[PDB]
């Protein structure tokens, strides 16, 4: 039905995203 | 220092008269070419869409469930005596059932007989403009019985005992399924279950739901709910004075000078519900006929 | 009636010390021989007060915490808060099932002013805690002569009129009047600013009580030798305790700094205003009651506050106040951090400040050539020429004919910061010979003494006879020392590389220009001579004692000559020259001898080689002084004596024609009247000293810098910030970071003041045009107290971007932090493209679900409505309360996100005021790291499971992302290209509108 949206794959995404962003940010800061 | 205003050297809030001239020239054509880009991408916005279809339809995925008096805070109070007191109600349902009408539904190549019996869907097409003007099945006020009447300019209404009628809201391609006839427990209902779509009223809790004493239900040939035959909805553009079936509820026993909860709700497969949204899918009402 | 008090103390301190012996007995009442009985002593301690400074006036913590919580921000976010606590009274009493959105902000902004409160109280008060670990309050007893007999006591027990005695080591407790002293120079170094040691003679001299050599002060030490005294003044109606009490009393100002931070009050609230009032008139002109027309006005001046600018300002001068402390530069106060960048006067101390304090040997006379040893404190200079046999033979008469030894403790000590017992002028000897002539320890005893003569107080000359240990010559060695007119008239021979040769004028009068030469240099030189007893007259056991002439006194062999002063430290002179070179107008205030203060100056920059003074030209032409014109004169040197009798519009002349002053012999007050005399010309001033004479210098000084230990406590309380290290270079690094900072902060204002137009303009067109709300409140608070915390501080980490040491000091009247420059491009220009890109975001999110832009119009009065559940859009679809909400929570969403997209751009383009991205650089890893944090959480505040539960922030449809892309570029490439015609065409349009 046209009436529905996958929401949760999509927030699924946003937070691997948010993770991954954060984390390789925080490799950014650590250039050892 | 703020008499900067002006000096025999040329001020003029601030600054000369020619610097007033070069920065307002800079701005004028700074916020001309600023709102010229946003016209652009807006127009490139508008283009991706079409004009016979919304692009996103889920957040209308549960349809709701309205009614005509429009009530501040769904309730409805008033004298069955004074008629200046229920004013507000009748004149909403009147001008609400002002495009009923057998005069406003008078032209044949827009109008379309479907009948006094509820039947199968009516699908005219696909949904683009290759096909004309669709049709809009016709729906006279006297399906709904005891709550329409042959009344003047001024529907005279129920004062003792009223009547509130329920609307489905008309949702673009949407194709009402009613429940099966394996029917979870759905409170006394006629068993024309494939060609309508319920709706049932009740009252909310043990106190609300003794209060009410009956309810009687007026539809299209005498079914508490709304026909198959109506959707689905074909937009505004293609389908323009379209009219959604309507099914009217009057509670005849009512207990006067107290305010009871109802809460009308609909069934189907293809209806849901919302505990934030107490208007999708159900139907909540506060009566009181104060005497 | 303290107006009066502090009135009193700025005048010069007045005395009664020229007395007769029979007078003063007579005036205090007390034998000059035997004191005062002990219960006379305890009656005048009992009267006014045991002898000590009354403490400081103690500053309790509650007090600078409710301080921390007011100011001239927070007081802005204070009064925002009590806007929104009055906006929330009339919404909350006047509608139905009112909103809890105003009270929320209520309590966020009166959060973010507690805070900030907390943070900046504990750095302040870290700040002085490691400051409270500095106090070595040693107690000091002093030996006082009472009744007959001597006693030792507490330095609090000592009264006013009884006999003191001192001991060469000792500090003088009180002022005391010299009644008989024996060869006692006392260091008033602290207090006045001589430099060598003072003696101190019973007899009056000099009618300034100070000059004078029969009164010991209070905070003085006594280099050598005894006196005693009877006591004058006790505690703080001391000489110090006076001028410490005037620093207390005295105002500190307002900063460069926080002029600034109320000059952007003025204009963030006066458009605040502006908008508020032009909007709650329209709001009255188009439908809307009195009684949302004032929520209208509290929600547009309130909106345009912003709110987490104070965090990031008070974070920021916190981060470079970090680096201030990590190279040992302590600054007591937060802000003190960006009053060296304003800075466009220094007035600095010379003895203790400019100088090393301590005396040391500077150059030297031998084979008729002056050698300059080193004076750095360091030791990271030019070694002499060490070889020759003229350098042996004076070596060995300046470490064996000397009173001075090292101590116990001193031998991991360095040579030169270690004590040594003696005359100042021996201790630079001996430290002079143990650090160029390898060590004197063994060198002393290698050659056994056997008569000595000490210092005579007439001819003073020194000399000692010793035994010869080379094994070639057994005849005794005799050496002596004395001032070079007195050597002279004692010697007929004359060493040259290793052989003797008469005292022929040619080379005498070549000895005499070098005495004038390292005299006139302001150098004490002292002559060195030695001599080899005939054995065949004076046996290796005949004793030679001390009574008649058994050693001759004339035809010696005079070695060379060895002058003496207090250099200045090793990175003074660089620093010197890096402050003029900013652009610094250098000026010397000291209460030293001009004699010595000239030469000084002429050796650290404050006055240039080649520049003459007023008694220069006049010594060049042989004309009298009152003949040159002034104007011909670029540097000049002003005698306190002479400042004495001088108005304001005569110091103000001294000033402003003369570019490289000296004033010389300045009492304290006298510093404070010059720092007031400079501080008329509008420029910033910046004080720095050691002494007590410079603590009301100081204090009213926009900022005062004192030593960490050459400085005096007194000096070190009322100074701004303390340089725990010493190296006067720390000037230049605290005048560079600034400049820096102040730049950075004006970068990280217009970030934070370009998010306000995309902020406040969906609630404008919401009234305006009458559309649903575009932005919500929970959403601003996601992006003033969210994503843009971390960009706003990692723009402080920001670079130069050309060289900040080069240009010339801020003007206060014309560069203001927050220009109308700064408005126009944030207000104006980005903030203004911010604004359409989320409005952009906001259409396409609405018309791909039904509501097409056209449709928006007028649709608020059934759209914010709780009941109207059927609100028809573009396609005729009917949408309930919460179906349609959840598209708005879901609109205001991606205008966040929309905002987080614009600010990338405006990041990378605040990130640079002149360059162009691509010249500086992307290599600031907070500010890379401030766009991945900033995204992540962006995403986070949308996808996670429950947000639009707590926050109402629903998730976001992927393609709303890219709304807002090309916002962002337009954005980078219309500042990339402003600012690079402001790079080719430095003229004046592009620079003088946009440039901020
Ligand atoms: C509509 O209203 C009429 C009254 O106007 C109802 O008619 C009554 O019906 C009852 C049976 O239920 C009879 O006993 C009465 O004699 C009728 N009275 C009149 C005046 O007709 C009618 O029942 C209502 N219709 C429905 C479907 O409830
Ligand atoms: C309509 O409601 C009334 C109540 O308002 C019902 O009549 C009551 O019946 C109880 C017994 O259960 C009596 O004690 C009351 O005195 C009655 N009241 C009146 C006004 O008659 C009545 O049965 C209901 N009628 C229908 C058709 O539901
Ligand atoms: C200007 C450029 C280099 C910045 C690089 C960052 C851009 C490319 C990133 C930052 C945030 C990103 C989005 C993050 C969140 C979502 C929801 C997810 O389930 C699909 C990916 C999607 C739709 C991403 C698209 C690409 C995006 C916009
Ligand atoms: C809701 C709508 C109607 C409000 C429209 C406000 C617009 C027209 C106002 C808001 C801010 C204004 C600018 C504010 C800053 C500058 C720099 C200044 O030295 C000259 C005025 C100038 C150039 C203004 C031009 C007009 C401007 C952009
Ligand atoms: C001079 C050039 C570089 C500017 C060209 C403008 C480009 C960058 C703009 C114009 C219109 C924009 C598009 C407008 C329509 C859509 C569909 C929407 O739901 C997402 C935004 C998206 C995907 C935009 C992406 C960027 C876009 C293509
Ligand atoms: C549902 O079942 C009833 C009997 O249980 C039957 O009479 C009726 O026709 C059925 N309806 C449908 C649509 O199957
Ligand atoms: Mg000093
Ligand atoms: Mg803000
Ligand atoms: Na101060």
């Amino acid at each position: 039905d046209p009436f529905y949206y996958d929401y949760e794959t999509v927030r699924n995404g946003g937070l691997i995203f948010a993770a991954l962003a954060f984390i390789v940010g925080l490799i950014i800061i650590l250039s050892k | 220092k703020k008499f900067i205003w002006n000096s025999e050297k040329k001020e003029f809030l601030g600054r000369t008269g020619g610097s007033w001239f070069k920065i307002l020239l800079f701005y004028v054509i700074f916020y001309g070419c600023l709102a010229g880009i946003f016209i652009g991408t807006i127009q490139v916005m508008l283009l991706t869409i079409s004009e016979f279809k919304p692009t996103y339809q889920d957040r209308v995925a549960p349809p709701g469930l309205t009614q005509i008096p429009q009530s501040q805070k769904t309730e409805i109070s008033f004298r069955p005596n004074d008629p200046q007191s229920y004013e507000s109600y009748v004149v909403s349902i009147v001008r609400f059932l002002e495009k009923y009408k057998d005069l406003a539904q008078k032209d044949d190549m827009i109008f379309e007989d479907c009948g006094n019996v509820p039947s199968e869907l009516k699908e005219r097409g696909e949904y683009n403009n290759e096909r004309g003007e669709r049709k809009v099945c016709r729906f006279r006020l006297e399906w709904l019985g005891n709550c329409s009447g042959l009344n003047d300019e001024t529907y005279g209404y129920k004062d003792g005992k009223p009547c509130v009628i329920i609307k489905l809201n008309r949702v673009l391609g949407f194709k009402p399924k009613p429940p099966k006839n394996e029917s979870l427990e759905t409170y006394p209902v006629m068993k024309y279950n494939p060609y309508v779509l319920p709706v049932h009223c009740t009252g909310k809790r043990d106190e609300d739901k003794e209060k009410v004493g009956t309810m009687e239900y007026f539809g299209l040939g005498g079914y508490p709910g709304f026909p198959l035959q109506y959707y689905p909805y074909y937009g505004k553009l293609l389908q323009p004075k379209y009219l959604q079936p309507l099914m009217a509820v009057q509670f005849t026993n009512l207990t006067m000078d107290t305010e009871i909860r109802i809460e009308c709700k609909a069934y189907g497969e293809n209806i849901g519900y919302s505990e934030k949204d107490r208007f999708q899918g159900r139907f909540d009402v506060k009566i009181e006929v104060k005497s | 009636k303290e107006r009066d008090m502090d009135e009193l103390k700025k005048e010069v301190s007045m005395d009664d010390h020229k007395l007769s012996l029979d007078e003063l007995h007579r005036k205090y009442g007390t034998d000059l021989s035997r004191g005062l009985t002990p219960a006379r002593a305890a009656e005048i301690l009992a009267r006014d007060g045991p002898n000590a400074l009354t403490p400081p006036p103690t500053t309790p913590e509650w007090v600078k915490f409710c301080r921390q919580l007011f100011g001239g921000f927070s007081m802005l976010l204070w009064i925002g808060a009590i806007l929104c606590f009055l906006a929330y009274g009339i919404q909350a009493a006047t509608e139905e099932e009112p909103q809890n959105d105003n009270l929320y902000l209520g309590v966020v902004l009166s959060a973010v002013v507690i805070i900030t409160g907390c943070f900046s109280y504990y750095q302040e008060a870290k700040s002085s805690k490691i400051m409270e670990s500095f106090k070595n309050m040693v107690p000091q007893q002093a030996l006082v002569i009472r009744n007959g007999e001597k006693m030792s006591i507490n330095a609090e027990e000592v009264v006013v009129g009884d006999l003191v005695e001192v001991k060469g080591g000792d500090r003088i407790p009180a002022d005391l009047r010299i009644i008989s002293a024996n060869g006692c120079k006392v260091d008033n170094s602290s207090l006045t600013g001589e430099s060598e040691p003072q003696t101190r003679s019973p007899d009056f001299t000099n009618e300034n009580p100070l000059e004078t050599r029969n009164i010991a002060f209070f905070s003085t030490n006594c280099v050598e030798g005894t006196a005693r005294g009877i006591v004058v003044y006790t505690g703080d109606r001391t000489v110090m305790g006076r001028i410490a009490t005037l620093a207390s009393g005295l105002e500190g100002g307002q900063t460069p700094i926080a002029a600034e931070i109320e000059h952007f009050i003025h204009i963030i609230t006066g458009v605040a205003v502006f908008l508020g009032v032009s909007f709650f008139i329209l709001s009255l002109i188009l439908e809307y009651t009195w009684l949302e027309a004032v929520i209208f006005l509290i929600g547009i001046i309130v909106a345009n506050v912003p709110e987490g600018l104070l965090a990031t300002v008070t974070v920021c001068l916190t981060l470079t106040a970090k680096r201030m402390a990590r190279k040992n530069c302590l600054v007591k106060n937060l802000e003190a951090v960006e009053t060296l960048g304003s800075t466009s006067t220094i007035c600095s101390d010379k003895t203790g400040t400019l100088t090393q304090n301590r005396m040391t040997v500077a150059h030297m006379w031998s084979d008729n050539q002056i050698h300059e040893a080193d004076t750095t404190e360091n030791q990271s200079g030019v070694s002499f020429d060490k070889t020759s046999a003229t350098w042996l033979a004076l070596s060995r008469i300046a470490g064996l004919c000397n009173r001075a030894v090292f101590q116990a403790n001193q031998e991991n000590l360095p040579i030169l910061k270690r004590a040594v017992a003696g005359d100042a002028s021996e201790s630079a000897l001996l430290k002079c010979i143990e650090l160029c002539c390898g060590s004197v320890k063994e060198m002393r005893e290698r050659y056994t003494k056997i008569v000595e003569i000490p210092f005579n107080s007439t001819n003073k000359y020194q000399l000692s006879i010793h035994k010869n240990p080379n094994t070639a010559e057994p005849r005794h060695l005799l050496v002596m020392k004395g001032a070079p007119e007195r050597i002279l008239d004692r010697c007929s021979s004359i060493l040259i590389h290793g052989k003797e040769q008469p005292l022929d004028e040619e080379l005498k009068d070549a000895f005499q220009n070098a005495y004038l030469e390292l005299g006139g240099l302001g150098e004490r030189v002292l002559g060195f001579c030695h001599l080899f007893l005939p054995d065949e007259q004076f046996p290796e056991g005949f004793q030679f004692d001390t009574d008649d002439v058994n050693f001759p006194l004339d035809n010696l062999c005079f070695v060379g000559l060895i002058s003496m002063i207090d250099p200045p430290r090793a990175a003074v002179p660089d620093a010197v020259g890096k402050c003029r070179s900013a652009g610094i107008k250098v000026i010397m205030v000291t209460g030293d001898h001009p004699i010595t203060a000239k030469a000084i100056a002429k050796g650290v920059g404050i006055i240039s080689e080649g520049n003459e003074t007023v008694e220069d030209i006049a010594a060049r032409l042989n004309i009298p002084v009152s003949q040159v014109n002034p104007r011909d004169a670029k540097a000049c040197v002003v005698h306190g004596s002479d400042l004495k009798d001088m108005t304001s519009e005569q110091l103000d002349d001294i000033l402003k024609y003369h570019t490289e002053i000296v004033f010389a012999r300045t009492s304290p007050q006298q510093k404070l009247i010059i720092v007031e005399g400079c501080q008329r010309q509008g420029a910033i001033v910046a004080v720095t000293g050691d002494g007590v004479n410079d603590s009301p210098a100081s204090k009213k000084a926009d900022i005062g810098v004192a030593m960490g230990i050459a400085g005096s406590d007194v000096s070190k309380q009322a100074a701004d910030m303390i340089l725990l290290d010493d190296n006067f270079a720390s000037i230049v690094t605290g005048v560079e970071e600034g400049r820096l900072i102040f730049d950075n902060l004006k970068k990280s204002i217009a970030y934070t003041l370009t998010s306000n137009i995309p902020e406040i303009t969906p609630f404008l067109i919401f009234i305006i045009a009458n559309i649903p709300l575009p932005l919500g409140t929970v959403t601003i608070l996601c992006i003033d107290l969210g994503t843009d915390m971390v960009p706003a501080i990692s723009l402080a980490y920001e670079q130069a971007e050309s060289d900040i040491m080069k240009r010339q000091p801020r003007n206060p009247k014309t560069d203001k932090l927050v220009n109308e420059q700064l408005i126009s491009m944030a207000y104006g220009q980005i903030g203004m493209i911010q604004a359409l890109g989320g409005f952009f975001t906001y259409f396409v999110i609405l018309a791909e679900n039904g509501f097409l832009p056209i449709h928006l119009l007028g649709l608020r009065v059934n759209w914010d409505d709780r009941w109207i559940n059927d609100v028809e859009d573009s396609y005729g679809q009917q949408w309930t309360y919460e179906q349609r909400k959840i598209v708005e929570f879901t609109c205001h969403t991606p205008f966040f996100v929309t905002i987080v997209v614009v600010q990338w751009a405006d990041l990378v383009i605040c990130k640079t005021r002149r360059n162009s991205v691509f010249q500086q650089g992307m290599k600031n890893k907070i500010l890379i790291f401030g766009l991945f944090e900033e995204t992540a959480l962006a995403a986070f505040l949308s996808y996670c499971p429950g947000m639009g539960v707590a926050l109402r922030m629903y998730p976001l449809k992927p393609t709303w992302w890219f709304c807002a892309f090309p916002y962002s570029l337009l954005i980078f490439v219309y500042d990339e290209v402003r600012k690079l015609i402001i790079r080719r065409r430095p003229g004046g349009w592009v620079e003088k509108e946009t440039y901020y």
